[PDB]
């Protein structure tokens, strides 16, 4: 999502997290940290929207 | 040209995490506890004891009867 583009989805910003050790607990513990960051990816998306066509 | 996004009012919601609150630890607990238990035992040999000396007089009124 940040090492190749989709669409006008560079001009956000947010962190991408990331595990220490390798188990089942720590990519446990992505899937609690990504809904964090998703609040803030919607956040950022309500301010942008350009009126226009479909 | 009914479109939607508003020219103010927001917040945002926080991405925080927080709810450490203590909560009466570090030699708080294990001291109302030892505290707590010492109460107990001396609330024993109060009755413990006492109920001792009732158990004497139950048995002394079997000796004097009995001939």
């Amino acid at each position: 999502r940040k090492t190749q583009p989709y669409d006008v989805y560079d001009q956000v910003e947010f962190d991408v997290p990331i595990g220490s050790r390798g188990d089942c607990y720590d990519r446990y513990l992505c899937r609690v940290e990504e809904m964090r960051q998703s609040i803030r990816i919607i956040s950022q998306c309500l301010n942008k929207m350009p009126p226009g066509e479909i | 040209k009914q479109d939607m996004p508003p020219v103010g009012g927001y917040g945002p919601i926080d991405y925080k995490r927080n709810l450490p609150r203590r909560g009466l630890s570090g030699y708080s607990m294990f001291a109302v506890g030892i505290g707590a238990l010492l109460f107990g035992y001396w609330s024993m040999m109060k009755w413990n004891r006492e109920r001792r000396r009732l158990q004497i007089e139950d048995f002394e009124a079997r000796i004097a009867l009995m001939p």
